[PDB]
């Protein structure tokens, strides 16, 4: 569990890792701000795992980057509601098809 | 085309037919070229060497006839088409124009001099080769059409 | 419920095709089973298939007389139950005889032998048990029709009533069947009940079941649900503790150990081919996991040098190049390779604009449906 | 016992005819279609019928010409159009067909003199009598007398009412020669009409099939694919046994020629494999590019394609395979090494690969923009496809059409008859 | 239409098999051998 | 793009609704 704490400390340092990646647009694989190998298992290596899901919201480039992107327009309810409405409407259309087939024959 | 059940088959029929076929490719009526091909399914098959040369040429044309230009010529020097092959040969394809040469590739004089050079269009191949408001007018009409439907 | 058939025998029979050279390993136990439960038809089938056994069938025929004795006992007990005033005693006697037959062989045990018992069903639980017996025997011989019919019988009405253990057994049976088929989402979901699996006769033991559960989940399940279910499954954790290699394989992907992950993929592919009821799909499994690993690794990076992949994976570089090319061509991996520069990029997001793509996709189908309806109704 | 099935089945025809007559003066196209369907599925069901059709109202062969000779209009036309159904279904194939066509000619003479309730029932049953003409034809041989009469009747079709079966019959004449008659479709191009009513809805798909065929003959895949697919869309009926297998064969061979690689997971219908597996073999060979295997399968399955009127198409694809393969390579990468692609496609050498790429620049796979230098093959696909300006038209006009197709609405509110 | 003579367990998987039907010669294990040989 | 997306949605919905108010209700032969 101490190890988990150690990664937790790195997890706590993740905030400091947030510091390194909040002021600039990153673009520095030089981890001089912290104290770790420039390629310490893929740089800090937290960016990789962090980039998955619980992320700094960056893209990384593998040529030197870590550029934060900031997805400012994910929640556009247009798409979700339109898709759901189309699904239910096609269900209704199938129902009407059955009704018309039965009524005609 | 005439039924002509009595029509006695002659070796000329096959020879002459290929001449059209060879010419048809010459006049870049490729659609017509296949049209004739499908008219003689029993001829082409595997026999009828007379008409076998053009089809090989056509295949080479859809494939790289440019390299195979002289391969088919050497495949059979003559098939009673001594002149027939001549028209095709002198009608060298030049679709390769969509590329770069002339001190940019340098290979593919008289060709480099024809109509000044190559066939004439463009320039020296080494040196050869957004707006909403314009969209505004076109879109405006489209939008009204949708409204026009909602009239009645 | 009981070890009516021998899934071990079935596994040996299947595996006795390519590596049938080690007679000690498989043929000896098969003979033991043949001399056990009076399994006449199975060993006769195995005989006619490959081996003769010569003299070592007369003694089998001798126990056939023993089976005949049991068969004769049937008559006796039959009449004893038939003359007996009490009802359902004939039913129990003939059910026992049919059980002895089914261990003896498929056809005799199957069919009326059980169906007739299923005709007279005083007890709902008893007939549900007979249905389960039919399902098990059908699975042993890979009788898809029988499997479907038994499943329909169980889930249609036999399911009605309070029988929880029956529900668990039925869920496990459906899961195993779906595993035999190349559909994995259903199997992964159905193996949720890994907490309460008893020690079912069908499965060799708990370990094999958990191994199948982890395998199916690691394909069907998704990363969040992956960490939630398999990674935190207490009993799952104990089981994988029992089996080290599987544990390392599972954790390798989640913790992003890739070279060892590929070694695990190789060994598990070998085992997958070796086994029965799963082997026919090994190629699909391996290719799917390769696709998954590539997709996971590439997701983080918007750009990537193939040298990095080579380092992360095995040293070689041609393998990753050709595999990426193939999968890109197949339409997976949602990337775009490049040469000379030796870089790989990402592509459009699903929710960014592919929202519009999906909307148009669904709209096309809706439009076709409405058009056909209009044509039909418009006389 | 045999009479009872007949005694129950051959009497409802009288009720149907009574309804047809009653509505004749009402007028047609709203009741006729049901009677035509009943006629069809009676024909599939098919003695004493010639005697029972005796002059139903007053005020084999001798049975054929007895009624009108006896005490004697749309009903008369229908009776004259359905005395040949017995032999038709029985398909005696004897001269009795030569006894049947005169009834058709007499019916043709009868109907021509009529004229429009006739144009709404007799005109359409003219379609099935033409079907029988063609059947009676192919039984012996093709003939253009039907073609001449059809061409003459085109002008009448240009009158108040129009059926489109005539185009189908003209295509039948074309296909009779098949690969031999290619000027016929050249005519059909200009002679093409609208016939948008599509009232039959089966003639439309039928003609679309052969339109796709002729287009494919000239290798115009870009539109041949869509027309063939749309035709296949309009085929709700079973039409399985040897009916749609030809359409599928044509569509899949055309697609393979174009460059797309299909997979049997698409169709894999139970009643197709036995007849369509040769295409599976050839497509499997193509996807890889094993020329030796390709010629092996070709010479093994010499027939079928020869008998399916598609041998030439596969023979020409035998060299388009290279383009088919190169499509994928061009799609995958974004900056290709010419030598490497040459190795991948087992090409001769770098200049050959460069020439092949140039030949492939034409139209189709995303531009290559070969630089003729170290860049080799660029194949820089267009980017910015994000519902943004770059797909301004791309992701606007698509929706514009998808919504302008809402004319289904105006059709719907223009349909209600609301009788009385 | 008529007038036309001519004429998972086994489905939902043709694509997978055909895609690599040629391959599987290495079973990912000969692949491992070749890989380590590097 | 957003305006045209909602336009397509409303067009489809209007189509279905008007069809139902159509034949479903208009196709009453009533013997």
């Amino acid at each position: 569990i101490i190890s988990t704490h150690l990664a937790k400390l790195y997890d706590n340092l993740l905030e400091q890792n947030l510091i390194r990646v909040i002021e600039p647009f990153s673009r520095v694989q030089i981890e001089h701000i912290s104290s770790l190998i420039k390629l310490s298992k893929a740089d800090v290596e937290r960016k990789l795992s962090q980039m998955i899901l619980d992320k700094k919201f960056h893209g990384i480039l593998d040529q030197g980057e870590g550029v934060l992107i900031i997805f400012d327009e994910p929640p556009v309810d247009k798409t979700y509601e339109a898709a759901l409405e189309t699904i239910q409407n096609m269900s209704k259309v199938v129902d009407s098809l059955y009704n018309k087939a039965k009524k005609l024959t | 085309f005439d039924y002509k059940e009595q029509l006695p088959e002659s070796a000329y029929m096959h020879q002459l037919l290929g001449l059209n076929l060879l010419f048809l490719l010459s006049q870049n009526r490729v659609a017509e070229f296949h049209t004739e091909l499908e008219r003689l399914p029993a001829k082409d098959i595997q026999t009828n060497v007379y008409i076998k040369h053009p089809v090989s040429l056509e295949q080479y044309l859809m494939e790289g006839s440019y390299n195979k230009v002289f391969l088919a010529k050497g495949n059979i020097p003559a098939e009673s088409y001594t002149f027939f092959i001549d028209i095709l040969l002198d009608t060298i394809r030049d679709e390769i124009a969509g590329c770069i040469e002339k001190a940019y590739e340098k290979i593919l004089t008289d060709y480099a001099k024809k109509r000044g050079w190559v066939l004439g269009p463009n320039n020296y191949y080494s040196f050869a080769s957004t707006t909403i408001p314009s969209t505004e007018l076109a879109k405006q009409v489209i939008e009204y059409a949708r409204q026009l439907e909602m009239i009645v | 419920l009981p070890k009516n058939p021998d899934l071990r025998i079935a596994q040996l029979r299947f595996l006795l095709s390519l590596p049938e050279h080690r007679g000690d390993a498989a043929v000896r136990d098969e003979l033991m089973a043949a001399v056990r439960d009076n399994n006449m038809a199975p060993y006769y089938e195995a005989l006619c298939k490959s081996l003769d056994w010569q003299i070592d069938v007369d003694l089998l025929n001798k126990m056939k007389k023993a089976n005949e004795d049991e068969l004769k006992r049937l008559d006796e007990e039959l009449e004893d139950a038939e003359k007996n005033l009490g009802e359902s005693e004939i039913r129990d006697a003939m059910m026992a005889k049919a059980e002895y037959l089914c261990r003896i062989g498929d056809k005799e045990g199957a069919l009326t032998a059980f169906r007739k018992t299923y005709d007279k069903t005083v007890a709902l639980g008893h007939r549900l048990d007979i249905v389960f017996y039919l399902l098990r025997i059908g699975l042993f011989y890979m009788d898809n029709d029988l499997i479907t019919r038994n499943t329909e019988k169980a889930k249609s009405l036999i399911e009605e009533g309070g029988d929880w253990d029956r529900r668990n057994r039925l869920k496990v049976y459906q899961g195993l069947y779906c595993v035999a088929i190349r559909d994995f989402k259903q199997a992964a979901e159905l193996f949720l009940d890994t907490v309460s699996t008893f020690t079912s006769y069908e499965l060799m033991d708990y370990k094999t079941f958990v191994t199948y559960t982890v395998y199916v989940s690691m394909i069907a399940l998704e990363r969040p649900d992956l960490r939630e279910k398999v990674i935190k499954g207490a009993e799952i954790l104990e089981v994988l503790h029992s089996l080290p290699a599987v544990r390392q394989y599972l954790f390798s992907l989640y913790e992003c150990r890739y070279s060892v992950f590929f070694q695990s993929l190789a060994v598990v592919e070998q085992e997958m081919k070796k086994d029965w009821l799963f082997a026919p799909h090994y190629r699909y499994y391996v290719r799917e996991m390769r696709i998954h690993a590539y997709s996971q690794l590439l997701e983080s990076y918007r750009s990537l040098t193939l040298g990095y992949m080579a380092e992360a994976f095995g040293v070689g570089v041609e393998f990753i190049d050709q595999e990426l090319s193939r999968f890109i061509a197949a339409g997976r991996l949602h990337c775009k390779i490049d040469k000379v520069n030796e870089i790989v990029e990402t592509n459009r997001p699903d929710s960014k604009n592919w929202q519009y793509q999906e909307t148009i996709k669904k709209g096309d189908l809706l439009l076709n449906r409405v058009q056909k309806l209009s044509r039909v109704i418009n006389m | 016992p045999p009479p009872a099935p007949q005694d129950v089945e051959m009497k409802e025809e009288a009720a149907t005819g009574g309804g047809s007559t009653g509505e004749a003066d009402g007028a047609a196209a709203e009741h006729s279609q049901r009677e035509l369907d009943t006629v069809t599925l009676e024909d599939i069901k098919e003695g004493k019928e010639p005697r029972f059709v005796l002059r139903a109202l007053r005020m084999l062969l001798p049975f054929l010409e007895e009624p009108m000779d006896t005490e004697a209009r749309p009903r008369t036309g229908k009776a004259a159009s359905t005395p040949l159904l017995p032999e038709v279904e029985a398909y005696l194939q004897l001269l009795v067909v030569i006894f049947m066509m005169n009834s058709k000619r007499y019916k043709e003479a009868q109907k021509i003199s009529d004229d429009t309730q006739n144009r709404r029932a007799l005109d359409l049953v003219a379609a099935k009598c033409y079907y029988y003409h063609a059947r009676v034809y192919e039984f012996l041989d093709k003939l253009d007398v039907v073609r001449s009469f059809l061409h003459a009747r085109l002008r009448t079709a240009t009158l108040r009412h129009d059926a489109d079966g005539q185009a189908t019959l003209l295509n039948l004449l074309l296909r009779n020669y098949l690969h031999y008659s290619l000027y016929d479709q050249a005519e059909k191009l200009v002679s093409k009409s609208v016939f948008p009513e599509q009232a039959n809805n089966n003639e439309w798909a039928r003609y679309l099939y052969y339109t796709g065929r002729i287009k494919a003959i000239q290798l115009e895949y870009s539109e041949a694919r869509r027309t063939m697919t749309n035709a296949l869309r309009k085929a709700p009926q079973h039409t399985a046994v040897g009916f749609k297998q030809t359409v599928h064969k044509l569509l899949i061979v055309v697609e393979l020629l174009l460059g797309e690689i299909p997979d049997r997971l698409q169709f894999r219908q139970p009643s197709l494999k036995r007849s369509l597996m040769p295409y599976f073999l050839l497509t499997q060979a193509v996807r890889t590019g094993n020329l030796a295997k390709f010629n092996q399968v070709l010479d093994q399955f010499g027939e079928k394609f020869q008998a399916d009127g598609t041998y030439t198409l596969i023979i020409r694809l035998r060299h388009n395979v290279i383009k088919t393969g190169v499509r994928m390579i061009s799609l995958s990468y974004s900056r290709i090494s010419l030598a490497d692609i040459a190795q991948k496609l087992q090409l001769d050498s770098p200049e050959d690969a460069e020439f092949i790429v140039a030949k492939a620049i034409r139209d189709g796979v995303i531009e290559a923009s070969i630089n003729h230098e170290k860049g080799y093959v660029q194949s820089k696909e267009m980017i910015d496809i994000y519902s943004t300006r770059e797909p301004q038209l791309a992701f606007h006009q698509r929706i514009s059409f998808c919504l302008d197709i809402h004319n289904m609405s105006v059709k719907a509110m223009r349909f209600p008859p609301k009788s009385y | 239409e008529k007038k036309q003579p001519v004429d998972e367990d086994n489905w939902d998987d043709d694509n997978v098999e055909d895609d690599f039907s040629n391959q599987l010669r290495a079973e990912l294990e000969k692949h491992g051998y070749k890989m380590e040989t590097s | 793009y957003l305006a045209s997306l909602i336009r397509s949605v409303v067009a489809l919905h209007n189509l279905i609704n008007n069809k139902i108010a159509n034949r479903d209700a208009e196709k009453k032969e009533g013997q």
